[PDB]
This record gives C-alpha cells, structure tokens and sequence, in this order.
C-alpha cells in the first residue's frame, strides 16, 4: 500500500 | 497538426488509438479535437483524460525510477542528466494539459459536473508538477494546485451529491494534495474521513451502477485512511 | 543528436531507460554508440536487440489490432491510422537496415556475432514484409530469404546444432516461411529438423547453455503443434 | 499465435 489518487474508468 | 481534419474523425481516431494503447496519438487527437473551440460531452472529457493520464503516468513512474538511483547517496552525472530529460517532457505534457484547460475547457457555462471536471484536471496536472519541482517554483505550483482544487470543491459541495463519482474523485485527489505535496496530514485525514462519512449517508439512494462507481472511490479512501491513521 | 555524448555515457543511458521501460529513448541511444563506430560487445548487442525489438513490438500490435478492425470493414478513419502506423514501422525498420549494413554487419569476427547481425537483418525486412504490398512486397520477402539463407549457412558451417542464435535463427526462418512466404511445409519441415538435431546433441551441454537451448527448442515444439 | 525469438534477458 501506497498513497493511491482516482483512477480514470 | 490535425487542424485540416473533422472533429468527428479526430473523436473515432481517439478511441482507435486507445484500442491499440497508442496514447500518445490519443492525446494529440483529443487535442485536435479540444482545439475545434466546442464543449466536450462526457464520454469524450474521458477519452482526453485517459490519453493524458497515460501519458504523464508513463513519465512519472519512470522519473521516480529515475530518481531513486539518483538520491541513493553513500559518481558520474548520467542518472542526473536522464532524470532532468525525463522531468523536461512531463512538464511539457502538463503545460500543454493546462494551456488546453485554461484556453479551451474552463469556463463559467455548463453544468456543474462539466465545471469541476476541469478544474480537478487543473488541480491534478500542478500536483504532478509540484512532485518534481523545487523552490520558489514550487511554493507558486503548490498554491495554483490548491486554488483549482478549493474552486473545484466549492462547486461540488453546491451542486453534486455527497456520493457523486465526480466529487469524491475530487475529495480523493486533493485529500492526496495534502499528504504527498503540502505536507498537511492532519488537513488530508480530515477530508477523506469527512468525504467517507457524507457519501455513507446517501448510499441507499443509489442503483446499482452508481452504487458500485461510489463505493469503489469510497474505498481508496479508507485505503488512505488505513495507510495515514 | 547523440553526437555530443560520450560512447561509454550512451552505454549507461540505454541501461537507465531499459529500467525506466523507456525503449525509444533507449533505441536512441544505443543508435548514437552504434554510430561511435566501434564494434559492439555481446551485452551491447543484447541491449541494441531489445530496444529496437520493443519500439517495432509496440508498432506491429497496434498495427495488427487496427488491421483487424479494416478488414471487419466505412469512413477512411481505420484505413489512414492503419496507414500513419504503418509508416512509424517502416520508419523504424529502416533505421535498424541501415545500422546493420553502415556499422554492423562485416566479413570479419566470430560466428556468433556474424549469425546475429544477419538474423537481425531478416527480422526487420520481416517485419517490413507483414505490412508490404506489390512489387514492393517481392523485392522485401527476397530481402528476408537472403539475410536469412546467408545466416542459416554461417550457423551450419561455424556452430553447433544446439547453439541458442542458431536456434533462434531457425526459429525465426520457420516463422517466415508460415507467415510471410505462404509456404507451411518448409516451416514445419525446419523447425522439426532444428529441433531433432538439436535433441541430438543436448547431452553435450550443462548449466545455463543447457537451459538457454532448451529454452527456444520449446518455442520450436510450440510453433510444431500450433502449426500441424 | 505463432512465436518468434524472444529477448535474452541473463
């Protein structure tokens, strides 16, 4: 686990 | 340049272009298409955001490969001179990313979804910025990041659903902003946790589909807050 | 372009963009040492090899997946992004035909580095032959056949039956035989003999050289299967 | 499909 951000669907 | 070519072939071409994970020919089509001066539907907001992301993601993953041969310290100037190349093209994407969104994209019409869109996108390309700059470069990048970000939640808190896809993309990304990049921990736990719990509220309002779109940005999240907490 | 850095400098940069998945910088790179005009160790070759090999796989899977898409059929949109992929490829192939036979390729050095040269060489008028048409087309497919035909009867004379390069120059003349000569029977018939007089003479081999010859005699016998 | 020789890795 790191920092994740929104992925794009 | 794809000035001589229909905005219709520039969309199709896109979309080949992912088919085949050509996404550097997908930006430049979005761009082209951006370019023809007419407002993105969703379905094509995406395609931009797609061929961009990929793009700068490509670069990113390989400056911190870069860098971490770079910073291991205990000498030639070859890691350096490689890493700064790298650096060069990915602050040129996102230059070209926020000239599209500042001459094309941002604007006060549209919907709301549209709105804050763009300016996450705006928030989102100063932060891959301010992950490879340094000094009063920096300090001014991190600022542009927050303003976009804050005009952003400011439309989302008026004018979308706590469990809005759009919002909580938004409350994920400048959550991120305050760990990784403004050194606020306390700032990134509080909004997440906030961000968590409003959504919770609403959840049963929601089909399917857009229960499972919710739901699977609620838990990165909670994934964060595990990791922060 | 290259041209400022310094061969070993070049070296150490196509090492870095092979671990940052960067194959066109590195291809770039290995290019301007190419173009240092030193012969290229084993290691320096294997690098070549790969970064070339990468841009020009990108380039024949995108080609591929967009020619499938023409051929279940109609605006031109297909057709053009078939076309501006097609001639990157191109491009590409002819980048790596002209290092082979400015820098590369020579009558001198061991059988290993002659072999490797010359498969490389029809490899890439291969690649250049799956997106070819007409006259050109002739004139490409008679290029793979003679940097082939040349390399096969290197590796027949100076190497041994289970040597990897040879291996994997027959391999790659069996694919070509199937997939650009239309001619199935010598593909079946070269890959099966590789593969048995290689089987022949395993024994004679221990430790890594014994994996590194089985290894591509698998993809002989997988090619053989899918093929019969 | 058909498979060609790979990249040497060692």
């Amino acid at each position: 686990r790191r920092t994740i951000s929104a992925p794009v669907v | 340049a794809m000035g001589s070519m229909e905005r219709a072939s520039l969309i199709q071409k896109a979309k080949l272009a992912e088919q085949a994970e050509r996404y550097e020919d997908m930006a430049a089509f979005m761009k082209g298409a951006v370019e023809k001066g007419e407002e993105l539907s969703c379905e094509e907001r995406n395609l931009l955001s797609v061929a961009y992301k990929n793009v700068v993601g490509g670069q990113r993953a390989a400056w911190r490969v870069l860098s971490s041969i770079e910073q291991k310290s205990n000498k030639g100037p070859e890691v350096r001179e490689y890493r700064e190349k790298v650096e060069t093209e990915l602050q040129g994407v996102c230059d070209t990313v926020l000239g599209l969104l500042d001459s094309h994209l941002i604007k006060e019409a549209g919907d709301a979804e549209s709105r804050v869109f763009y300016l996450k996108m705006k928030g989102d390309y100063y932060r891959y910025l301010a992950e490879v700059a340094t000094g009063d470069d920096k300090k001014r990048i991190i600022d542009s990041a927050r303003s976009a970000y804050q005009e952003a939640m400011d439309i989302s808190k008026k004018e979308m659903p706590p469990t809005n896809p759009i919002r909580l993309g938004l409350a994920l990304n400048f959550s991120v902003f305050h760990y990784e990049i403004a050194n606020s921990p306390e700032e990134a736990i509080s909004l997440a946790k906030t961000t968590f719990d409003e959504a919770m509220a609403d959840l049963h309002t929601l089909s399917e589909d857009s229960y499972k779109d919710s739901t699977l940005i609620m838990q990165l999240l909670r994934d964060n807050l595990t990791l922060w907490t």
